[PDB]
């Protein structure tokens, strides 16, 4: 019984601390998520990933 | 041992009411939270990441019409 | 031990504050410096570079339909 | 989970 309430009390922190940093996040993607960034993103996010190619010639690869 | 296990059950209702309550809570919170987090372009952030998460890419005007694996 | 757990939830409670207003203000002096930074030419380089960061490359005028992996 | 992808170029990847 003592450590119900004492667990309670943890979790509704989690909650309150989480919440905080998602608000700040919330604005801070305001500004940061303009277009540009989110093309960038869009770029960055297939570096890794293993690509194979066929065309014509080497710079209708870049060329969408 | 029945009587303990009597008490054992009165102690259980407890501490998955107290769970309950706890998830209901954090499930609350980060709902209202959402409401703000979850804008378009965030979700298009995400769509990326997700799409792009472990993916192997074949492209190009001239795709052959075979496979094998 | 839920007194102590007491204590630990208000010093975890205001470390979180911090790191979220830290992150904050890092994703708005970014937010700023991109205003310069992504160009269209800028962002034509990392193009380039992200697309051909891994690529095998087929081409040619008589590329084989035929094909297996 | 895995995936492949085919298509003319990069960005048509993430359009529905």
């Amino acid at each position: 019984e003592i450590e119900d309430a004492a667990f309670l009390a943890r979790e509704k922190a989690k909650a309150d601390a989480e919440c905080y940093t998602a608000m700040k996040i919330a604005e801070a993607n305001k500004l940061k998520l303009t277009p540009e960034y989110l093309q960038l993103m869009k770029y960055k996010a297939i570096a890794s990933n293993s690509k194979i190619y066929f065309g014509k010639d080497i710079p209708n690869m870049f060329m969408d | 041992e029945k009587r303990i296990s009597e008490i054992e059950d009165a102690a259980f209702l407890a501490r998955e009411k107290a769970k309950a309550d706890a998830e209901y809570y954090a499930a609350h919170k980060y709902a209202t939270s959402n409401k703000h987090k979850l804008t378009p372009e965030y979700l298009e952030l995400k769509k990326y990441q997700a799409i792009a998460s472990n993916s192997k890419i074949y492209f190009g005007s001239n795709i052959p019409n075979m496979f094998v694996d």
